[PDB]
């Protein structure tokens, strides 16, 4: 099965506040820098994916230009990562140079940003969604008996609720950031406590941080990886009203979580 | 056996039910960076069906076998009698459903040439816990004008729900709503591409988790949208296991 061996693809990467990985004015010198721009059609947002584990666009290669952290990712002549492992890929959308362990990053959300390669501390704007579609998932978020998450308190809070269709605050916009994003507000963000004296889940304005950085995983949980932690309905009692964050355990069932879309 | 009765078909319940099939199904599963679970392969025919009861208003019960290497049904008994589709592997007869008087139904156990055969489609055809119930009865009676429909109820409702939390999800909606539905293009569109995702998944090993070929799939607002890699969420937290499709 020659299916099985794909010899290339050609995608774009959007990440942090939904934007896209874009080769500055599609400049195509060895160096050029590799920055945050609204998505589209443009050469120079389009990325190649191939078995050397390369990244390119206009025929170069993405690429860390340092060992340490804070110094740009750009495309350089392929042929000088001859001898490189290249790019890895987490499942959460991490993408990291395999030998320098760097990854791309995000420092701020505006357009025009320059992208760094910096030490994983697994934050939003380090978290990028590889795929042509690159718009925002609208969801209704599914859990414990069968109720939906919903935003509260004048999007400040949030908790379950009886699913309801028409109604606004059960609806979710999931970024390319891995940000969950009140669909009716998307510059509000889920988040994990800052607070260190509680654990619970709020909502508060999207800051590209480690607390808003969530992973839907195939086992059916919510992770934040930065934390080790997933998202977790209160002593298994919808009817407190709070959300929080939780080693993963089998114990009950406020751990399990589904995607309706 | 694992069972589903229509007198005891809560929500909590049937998730029960479609999530016991699941953990069937997947013993010994392999694993891919995705972390969702590849079904077994080169099964021996001795191994390859795992037997499912469900039971309707009367009290009256059918065992489906599900083959085990694809998730999809190869073959019922109802009381004395077995029917299988001549699609299935050719030595099921001799292992399941022994001592009962076996038959072939005239059509293989994919949607096409069930909905060919019946005349009627998915999109036309009802969901819901009366439809379970009475595609039951239609089955175990063996009333040949519906046992195709009666196919495309239960496959979408047991089967397609395993392989697709967004299905199950759908049927617990339809428990919790006492509403009836049809699937729209966002579960037609998993049922046609759960073979295709396989493929892709697994082929993404070797491209840092980038398909060889996008997919699309619809959503409620009846929107396509492509998944070119395992990074959408709309998959990796839906798709509950994939067809093995790559060494
Ligand atoms: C987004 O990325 C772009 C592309 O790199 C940044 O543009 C550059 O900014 C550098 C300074 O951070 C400039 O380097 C300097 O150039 C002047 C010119 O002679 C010099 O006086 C400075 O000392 C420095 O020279 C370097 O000195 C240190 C040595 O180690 C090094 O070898 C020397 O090159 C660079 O020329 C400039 N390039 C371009 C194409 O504009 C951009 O940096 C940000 O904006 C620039 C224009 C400047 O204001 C920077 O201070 C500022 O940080 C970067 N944007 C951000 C927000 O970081
Ligand atoms: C990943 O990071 C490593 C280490 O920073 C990069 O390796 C250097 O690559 C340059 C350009 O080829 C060489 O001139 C240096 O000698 C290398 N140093 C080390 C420590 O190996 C590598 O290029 C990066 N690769 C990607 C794809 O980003
Ligand atoms: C059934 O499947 C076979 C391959 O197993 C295919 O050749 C044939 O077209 C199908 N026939 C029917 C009855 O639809
Ligand atoms: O200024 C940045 C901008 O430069 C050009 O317009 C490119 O076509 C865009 O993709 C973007 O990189």
């Amino acid at each position: 099965n020659e299916q099985c061996s794909p010899q290339q693809r050609t995608t774009r990467i959007s990440g942090r506040d939904g934007l896209c990985v874009d080769v500055y004015g599609a400049l195509t010198a060895d160096g050029s820098r590799v920055i945050l721009y609204p998505c589209g059609q443009q050469q120079n947002q389009q990325w190649t994916f191939y078995p050397d584990n390369t990244i390119r666009s206009l025929g170069k290669c993405l690429a860390t230009s340092a060992l340490s952290s804070g110094s740009n990712v750009v495309i350089t002549n392929c042929d000088y990562l001859r001898y490189d492992d290249g790019w890895m890929v987490s499942s959460s959308g991490t993408m990291m140079n395999k030998s320098s362990h760097l990854v791309l990053t995000a420092n701020a959300a505006t357009s025009r940003t320059n992208l760094t390669g910096e030490n994983n501390v697994f934050a939003a704007k380090q978290a990028w969604r590889i795929g042509n579609y690159v718009e925002p998932i609208v969801t209704t978020i599914i859990g414990l008996r069968h109720m939906c998450l919903e935003a509260t308190d004048n999007d400040t809070n949030v908790w379950l609720e009886s699913c309801v269709k028409n109604k606004t605050k059960q609806y979710w916009a999931l970024y390319s950031d891995d940000t969950i994003r009140v669909n009716n507000n998307r510059n509000l963000c889920v988040s994990s406590s800052t607070d260190s004296s509680s654990k619970l889940i709020v909502i508060r304005r999207c800051d590209g941080s480690i607390n808003q950085r969530w992973v839907f995983t195939p086992q059916g949980t919510i992770s934040n990886p930065g934390y080790e932690a997933v998202m977790d309905v209160a002593q298994n009692d919808v009817y407190l009203k709070k959300i929080v964050l939780s080693s993963a355990t089998d114990k009950g069932n406020g751990q399990q979580w589904t995607v309706f879309y | 056996n694992l069972s589903l009765s229509q007198s005891n078909f809560s929500a909590d319940t049937y998730k029960s039910f479609i999530k016991n099939l699941r953990k069937q199904l997947t013993i010994g599963a392999s694993y891919g960076s995705a972390g969702i679970p590849i079904l077994k392969h080169s099964v021996p025919i001795c191994e390859r069906f795992l037997l499912v009861d469900l039971t309707n208003g009367d009290n009256e019960t059918i065992t489906l076998a599900i083959n085990v290497e694809d998730a999809g049904f190869a073959a019922y008994r109802a009381a004395d009698r077995s029917y299988f589709f001549q699609n299935a592997p050719p030595i099921a007869s001799y292992v399941i459903f022994t001592d009962t008087n076996q038959n072939i139904m005239n059509f293989n156990n994919t949607f096409e040439s069930i909905e060919i055969v019946g005349g009627t489609t998915r999109s036309e055809t009802p969901l819901g816990i009366m439809h379970f119930e009475a595609s039951i009865f239609h089955l175990f009676v063996h009333d040949e004008n519906y046992v195709p429909t009666s196919f495309l109820v239960l496959i979408q409702m047991v089967l397609e729900a395993a392989k697709f939390k967004f299905i199950e999800q759908k049927v617990i909606h339809s428990i919790m709503d006492m509403e009836d539905f049809t699937p729209g293009l966002a579960m037609l569109s998993l049922e046609e591409n759960w073979t295709q995702l396989s493929l892709q998944l697994q082929a993404s090993e070797s491209l840092n988790g980038v398909f060889g070929d996008s997919v699309s799939l619809y959503n409620s607002m009846d929107e396509p949208i492509g998944v070119d890699s395992m990074y959408y969420p709309i998959l990796t937290a839906n798709m509950a296991f994939q067809l093995y499709q790559c060494p």
